[PDB]
DNA sequence: AAGACGAGGGCCAGTGCCGTAC
DNA sequence: GCGATACGGCACTGGCCCTCGTCTT
């Protein structure tokens, strides 16, 4: 009830748009597919009073409230632009706070800069930081430069005090900060880590650039190679995302200089009070490139992004808060610790075998050793030169009793000692590595005269060269290898010669252990090459792999370690315990110096919630912070969050350790995250993208009527039903779909269903050939298949009709090629051309996959800016106190309080209602199926993470520490509306 | 099980032959050899800096082998349950804090009527009701990290958690001996039962300050048997296929190894400026780090015998002073680890062995 | 009014009737206090290294406590004389050699009597009966000696002779309190009859090589208490002043830091710091930074001095500006003022400045 | 006695492979 | 014709350059 899928709505009276023969054409394909085997089984129908729309369609609605968002902050980017610049002081002023320099560039002491609107760029000594030291900003009025408190030459204790810079205004509109990587500045705000606000909102010139002429990672690599037939064009008309490389792009002038000594991060505190006006002035070079760039980039941004949600989208994506406390600080030092731990087991384990390895030197043993002969082995013993003289041999040259009386000896032997040390120093140089040694072993050890130095063979790894080869036998046979890959393995005859032969000088080979290892082996070139294993005798080349870029080393063959083929030796379960301990500390090894240097901000009780001091938590002498993510609002592509850190936050995981990391974000007391993760955006874009373009209704499609048709609460989703083939769930089948979407290579699909399955290949290419039916088809000599019935003629003349590319049947690549083919904007709907570089106009292309990528990741992207000023719009209209928002992508989750939840999620439910109505009416019709309009799960808690249920690593007992448990939502928050009085 | 004539030969252990592993686990054996009660020194040592030195709130405690009121002490907790009142007022009533001390311990056994003494290394952590079972899961993680510490395979030394007869919750170590696991210390939450007992008058001076407010202290204790702890860490030591060539020799931590150095004489004869080597000895002990005199001896025999006599002793490096060092000043060396020949200089020797014993302690 | 500051600053256990000086000077107990055991334990640490320095091996052994047959131990010889045979191996036969060794021993102490605990440290030196006297004489020199660098004043140590038919002779080394001189160390020359009782026979073992001799040894006894020695240099350190003046090297607790300033967050910060600091370079200090009020100065400083702490250290807030803290050494009372730096420096030479014979 | 070729080690950026998220 | 957008890590390496050594004038 009715049309197969739809629910009670006032979003547009009329309407169909019935399109007859289109739906006899759908009707016909879905039959002949073929798909008419209805399930019938409606959802419930959900029966609530909407909030007040303003007209006429939902479009103007967003449009409105994205306007009446960013007007403010709009008026003050004119203010930035219109702005007449007075020059820079003649000197900086050496003084604590915030100075104005107005007229002739005096030095007016202020505490705060009251402006509209600044651009702004912080400083700060990494030597002991993460805390600010200098600061500069410049006005449409005048010049400003704060300097921090460090002018004084004193013993700081550094605990993160509210020490960073003040800028924000005091009550008892508003402002517009804008900046290059504007969120590294706001992390250094001092008013910005409250647990309310915040009025003040940041524009950023990179994200910015990345929006209007931005290129991906692989155009950065060939772009800086600068030092494929028409793949340079777009080489001028764009650039990297760097603060000079930009100002070269949008202003052009001459080159800004950079900072030679890079004192401010290779440099302490002392050579910066040194150098302070210099470092000022390259402060002020900095805060003057970027105001130009700004200046230049936001007409263009306001012209290829003319749709204001992505403008108030971007505003408030920039405005992250992250809250925790002093168990913050508990998870650093345990997950420090347990990484220490696994580190220091393997690491002893790796230098005792070698240690024992390394006694087979005497005598010249270690060639008959199958694993260890390629490297030194040397034996060195220098040196020394003469200066004693003359001509004679050096070389060469039981009584019972208990005297005492000679007191003084032990002074005298000890003298003779000193004086026979003191001249011994001069003969040697400088101190070098052990050279009693074997040469692999002296590159296995920290030097001596360094001052991390630790006892015996350091620096063992896992994930290094020698070690694997030392210890490991190998696939059913003796000897490991390495060239231009490793020992190969995962990621009508054919036959080949082969040859022995003496010459000389090169290093002595075994071949004789490796075949009694092997048959060792089996106690319990040719053949056995295809699946048995064993290894040849000299050549080195293929002759039997599947893989075409080897793996050094196998890090991920854990299921390839615990099934017999391969193991180690010596020996037992060693090797897969090995295994193990890399895949446990594998997160923290690449991750921990972005968690710990991860500052934090501590608000004393002084500025905190005092409603929240009366909420029955403290807790027993607590500390409760914050921490603003430094979130670049758009990085390539499309316009996509990027951050070094929470970004990449591994998930819960109780094999990982610092796997608590997303769990770590606590709620203070009395307030409470409510989140929901979109299930599934681009899927179901991809699917509108195609019933739209072939009729008007939803579920017109082959493909688009699996994706609305499925529910993941006790039910299948279409990831779902592709996984439970089999098949495997679920997120592997995830990468299948989408991998598939955007380019479902044989090859690639072959190796990686095979990957995630674990069979053998024929049955898997059966499957494969089985799934591949979905982009067939497809289009002088050519591929069999034209516009003409038939391809095969005799002269004939027709190079008028080879312009048409489209593939048939089941999916709709058609539609993303369609706007992937068009040289004007490629936006749909809404709506921002991205990229002078892969505007087909003057580029090749030949970058179609980044651009299928770039079409539905974008309607994802703006499916995300719609969210947040929806969710923002119905967050300030109502009482529903706290207002930050923490997203990522799909995923997004805002710090609300414990008795304002379920409205919050309610807030939730409406926002994706809305965006998904506003992409059904953006191609037509408005109406909208039933399992897609509402979120399915609202995560409601105090910590975020994936699932309600979290257990974890490190901590071993999470609700044994501090915490609570979640919510799934869900049906029974449908009945808490929107106004303030419920239940 | 045959690495026993290597504690015989080279006392660890008593050379008589009735050393059964029920003897040992008894503590009935007749005693450890001088490198074996040098082992166990270095292993309460090592104890005594990562459980008191460094955490503040503990205190030493002396408590008596007996009672005023034969038979001995089965445990040194009551001892120092004893020395509560007076060490809350060296510490101004401020718990959690605890006593510790390391003493012999006598236990009754029924040969199937002796009694076997073992040296234990105890602490008595006496700390609030509200963070009891913190420091119960506190004190389980870091004995079994100073115990998973130097050990060659740190898999052997388990934890098991388990209850009381009453509730009460506790946590036992194990070690993985060749015949199996074995207790070598345990960890139990005692519900101020027995300090209620022992002040039944006056309970106003078991009061604790917690914070804001005086609570009755719950008794946390750990007990370790570092006798079983010395056996494992031996066992430990001692190494298996594939190898293709073997050496008898125990990998015992440089921190805790009996003898760290070993000084001798090389070539040999050389008279008579072999006073230096007087010098080296008594400079090394002054750093105090073990040196074995190899002066006055019999072989006069193949290297290689000294060495693996070195080798069964645990010890670290060989300096071997030779006249060509006499002439120069760079003597040879040989480590245990790494069985290679390497000349250094010689307080750059001494400089070495103290930097290598404070490393070989961190990371 | 000296046994009254070691139960306030807790070198005795607490006790009201058992606390006198016979109470004390027997075994009964009323065991001992932290300051005590740390005191003891230095103490046995310098004992044991000054007989490691000792050429040519002295091999460390322990004793059981009980009954081998089925009590208590009184002198530590027996079970050093048990382990001759087996350090023989270890010796190599070669020469004379001794064993070491620190053990709690027990006595009877006398309604009904009781039993007392004496931790001693014995030395049973095995020597060639020719050469027994000289190296008794020797041994006797050296003890005397040992007492004498950590003492305050060598007069109030003494070395007394002594001779009968069982041992040919023997030293006794007193302690003057001066109360009444009291035995502190034994120094005997036991026949082999004491090692030729356990062994009979066939005794072909027991004779060591002598220069291409066989000859059964004489053999040492030393016997030295720690507890008396802890006690005699107790009042050797007390000196409206009362502050104990013990030997930096013998010190339990050489150095205290606290606070000043109103209690601030930082100021606990640095003395961790520099808790850390001194604690990794094995140097004691007290913690009473902690704190809780900080009253006053001078009964602090009175606590400090009875207590035998070398150096005091206070940390105000000028530290947290230019770094400087309050020094205040005990045997000079000198309120000095040091960067917070070169603390750690001055403290270890100080305490490598006390290292002289 | 001064000058020039040669061998060893630190600092640098570049590259290959592995690791996480959506 | 095709995984896509990021994000970092460590292991290895050829190259610039200072330092010491050593042969040469
Ligand atoms: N390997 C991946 C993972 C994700 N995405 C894109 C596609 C969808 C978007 C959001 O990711 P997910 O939420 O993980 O996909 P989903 O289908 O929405 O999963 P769910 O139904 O659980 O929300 O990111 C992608 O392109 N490639
Ligand atoms: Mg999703
Ligand atoms: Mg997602």
């Amino acid at each position: 009830m009715l049309s197969r899928g739809l629910h009670e709505q006032i979003f547009g009276q009329g309407g169909e748009m019935p399109g007859e023969a289109a739906v006899r054409r759908s009707v016909e394909h879905l039959q002949k597919h073929g798909l008419w085997g209805q399930p019938a089984v409606p959802l419930p129908d959900v029966e609530l009073r909407l909030p007040p729309l303003y007209g006429d369609n939902l479009d103007q609605h967003f449009r409105l409230l994205a306007q009446k968002q960013s007007l403010p902050y709009l008026e003050a980017a004119n203010l930035l632009l219109q702005a007449q610049l007075p020059p820079k002081p003649p000197a900086w002023a050496w003084a604590e706070g915030w100075t104005r320099y107005g007229p002739e560039g005096e030095a007016v002491p202020v505490a705060i800069p009251e402006e509209r609107a600044l651009v702004f760029a912080v400083a700060v000594c990494l030597a002991e930081g993460t805390c600010p030291t200098l600061a500069v900003a410049i006005s449409p009025s005048a010049w400003y430069s704060w300097c921090s408190q460090r002018l004084v030459e004193e013993r700081y204790s550094w605990t993160s005090q509210l020490s960073p810079a003040d800028l924000i205004p005091l009550e008892v509109q508003e402002q517009l900060v804008v900046g290059h990587n504007v969120s590294f500045d706001r992390a250094h705000i001092r008013e910005q880590y409250l647990i309310q606000g915040s009025r003040m909102r940041f524009l950023d010139t990179m994200s910015m650039h990345m929006a209007i002429s931005g290129l991906s990672s692989f155009q950065r690599s060939l772009w800086i190679a600068a030092k494929a037939i028409s793949s340079w064009d777009w080489l001028d008309i764009s650039s990297v995302n760097s603060l000079a490389e930009v100002h070269r792009l949008y202003v052009g002038g001459p080159p800004l200089e950079k900072e030679p000594r890079e004192l401010f991060v290779k440099g302490t505190m002392k050579d910066i009070r040194e150098n302070f006006q210099d470092l000022m002035q390259y402060c002020a070079q900095d805060v003057w490139a970027t105001h130009e760039v700004f200046q230049q980039q936001l007409p263009l941004f306001l012209e290829r992004c003319p749709h204001p949600v992505t403008l108030a989208g971007m505003l408030e994506m920039g405005v992250s808060y992250l809250p925790v406390n002093q168990n913050w600080e508990r998870y650093l030092a345990e997950a420090q610790g347990t990484y220490e731990e696994l580190q220091r087991e393997m690491k002893k384990s790796l230098m005792d075998l070698a240690n024992d390895a390394c006694q087979l030197l005497s005598g010249e043993r270690y060639k008959e050793d199958p694993w260890l002969w390629d490297l030194e082995w040397d034996l060195q013993e220098f040196k020394q030169k003469k200066a004693k003289k003359v001509k004679k041999e050096p070389a060469t040259a039981l009584g019972p009793c208990s005297e005492e009386e000679e007191f003084q000896q032990d002074v005298m032997a000890r003298a003779c000692l000193q004086k026979l040390k003191g001249t011994t120093e001069l003969l040697p140089k400088r101190p070098q590595h052990l050279p009693g040694h074997p040469g692999w072993y002296r590159k296995l050890c920290p030097r001596l005269d360094d001052p991390a130095w630790t006892p015996g063979p350091s620096l063992l790894s896992l994930q290094m060269r020698v070690t694997p080869k030392l210890m490991a036998l190998t696939w059913d046979g003796f000897p490991l290898h390495y060239s231009e890959r490793h020992g190969w393995g995962y990621l009508n005859l054919a036959k080949l010669p082969t040859g022995t032969t003496l010459e000389s000088a090169g290093v002595v080979c075994p071949y004789r252990a490796i075949e009694s290892l092997y048959r060792k082996h089996c106690l319990e070139p040719y053949n056995d090459v295809d699946i048995p294993g064993c290894w040849f005798f000299k050549l080195p080349h293929k002759d039997g792999n599947s893989c075409n870029v080897g793996s050094p080393f196998a890090k991920d063959f854990l299921p390839k370690m615990e099934d017999g083929t391969l193991q180690a030796g010596p020996g037992g379960a060693s090797g897969p315990r090995a295994l193990e301990i890399n895949k446990m500390i594998s997160f923290w090894r690449n991750a921990h110096k972005r968690i710990s240097s991860q500052m934090v901000v501590w608000l004393p009780r002084s500025a905190l919630p005092r409603a929240v001091i009366r909420h029955p938590d403290y807790d027993e002498e607590g500390l409760y912070g914050a921490i603003l993510p430094q979130v670049v609002t758009a990085g390539t592509i499309t316009r996509r969050a990027v951050e070094p850190t929470w970004l990449t936050a591994s998930n819960a995981r109780p094999d990982r350790v610092g796997s608590e990391l997303k769990a770590m974000v606590q709620a203070p007391p009395g307030y409470t995250l409510v989140g929901a993760d979109v299930d599934s955006q681009e899927l179901w874009i991809a699917a509108v993208l195609g019933d739209a373009h072939f009729a008007g209704m939803h579920g017109c499609t082959a493909f688009g009527w699996m994706t609305l048709q499925g529910r993941k609460s006790r039910g299948t989703d279409l990831h779902s039903k592709t996984a439970t083939t089999v098949g495997i769930s679920r997120e592997h089948a995830k990468i299948f779909n989408y991998g598939r979407i955007y380019g479902a290579g044989q090859p690639f699909a072959e190796r990686l269903l095979m990957q995630f399955n674990h069979r053998l290949t024929q049955q898997e290419a059966a499957e494969k050939a089985q799934q591949m039916y979905a982009a067939t088809k497809g289009l002088l000599r050519k591929v069999q298949r034209e516009t003409a019935r038939k391809s095969q003629w005799k002269k004939w003349e027709v190079v008028a009709e080879r312009a048409w590319k489209g593939g048939t049947e089941s999916e709709m690549f058609n539609k993303l090629e369609s706007i992937a083919t068009s040289d004007i904007p490629r936006t749909p709907v809404l709506g921002c051309c991205i990229s002078r570089a892969l505007e087909p106009s003057a580029v090749q292309e030949e970058f179609m996959t980044s651009r299928v990528n770039w079409v539905v990741q974008s309607s994802a992207v703006d499916y995300l800016h719609l969210m947040l000023v929806a969710m923002k719009w119905l967050f300030e209209e109502f009482a529903i106190d706290g207002r930050f928002c923490i997203s990522i992508h799909d995923e997004v989750r805002y710090l609300v309080r414990e008795e304002d939840r379920y409205r919050a999620a309610l807030a939730l439910q409406i926002t994706n209602l809305l965006t998904r109505c506003m992409f059904a009416y953006k191609l037509g019709l408005n109406d909208l199926p039933q399992s897609v309009a509402f979120f399915s799960a609202v995560d409601i808690d105090r910590c975020l993470r994936k699932e309600v249920t979290m257990d974890c690593k490190t901590p071993s007992n999470p609700t044994g520490m501090e915490r609570r448990y979640g919510i799934p939502q869900g049906e029974a928050l449908d009945i808490y509306q929107i106004i303030e009085l419920t239940k | 099980a045959l690495l026993e004539i290597c504690q015989r030969r080279h006392f660890l252990s008593g050379s008589k032959q009735q050393l059964s592993r029920d003897s040992l686990l008894s503590g009935c054996h007749p005693g450890f050899g001088p490198l074996g009660v040098e082992l166990r020194k270095n292993l309460a040592a090592e104890w005594w800096t990562s459980v008191v030195v460094f955490r503040e709130q503990v205190f030493p405690v002396d408590a008596l082998h007996h009672k005023p009121g034969g038979k001995l002490r089965e445990n040194l907790l009551h001892g120092a349950l004893e020395h509560y009142v007076n060490c809350l007022d060296l510490v101004n009533k401020r718990l959690p804090y605890g006593l510790a001390q390391i003493g012999v311990c006598f236990h009754p056994v029924f040969d199937t009527k002796s009694i076997g003494e073992k040296t234990e290394a105890s602490l008595v952590w006496f700390t609030p009701p509200r963070t009891s079972n913190q420091w119960l899961d506190f004190w389980l993680r870091h004995r079994l990290q100073w115990w998973r510490k130097f050990a060659m395979s740190p898999s052997n030394f388990s934890s098991s958690d388990c209850q009381d007869e009453e509730g009460r919750k506790g946590n036992k170590l194990y070690y993985n001996f060749p015949w199996g696991k074995e207790l070598i210390e345990t960890l139990w939450n005692l519900g101020d039962h027995e300090l209620l007992h022992m002040y039944p008058g006056n309970v106003s001076k078991l009061h604790g300050r917690d914070g804001r407010k005086n609570v009755v202290p719950c008794v946390l204790s750990v007990n370790g048997d570092l006798d079983r702890g010395m056996l494992a860490y031996l066992y430990d030591s001692f190494q298996t296929r594939k190898k293709n060539l073997h050496r008898k020799v125990l990998k015992l931590h440089p921190c805790l190894a009996p003898i760290k150095v070993a000084l001798d004489v090389g070539r040999g004869p050389t008279l008579e400026l072999r006073q230096v080597c007087q010098g080296l000895f008594n400079e090394l002990l002054e750093n105090g780090i073990s040196v074995w005199p190899g002066y006055l001896e019999t072989m006069q025999s193949s290297l290689e015998q000294l060495y693996s006599k070195y080798d069964e002793m645990s010890i670290l490096f060989t300096v071997l002073v030779t006249e060509t060092t006499l002439e120069n000043g760079l003597i040879h060396l040989r480590s245990r680890d790494t069985t290679m020949k390497e000349m250094m200089h010689i307080s750059k020797l001494k400089d070495f062995l103290i930097k290598y014993i404070s490393s070989a302690k961190n990371v």
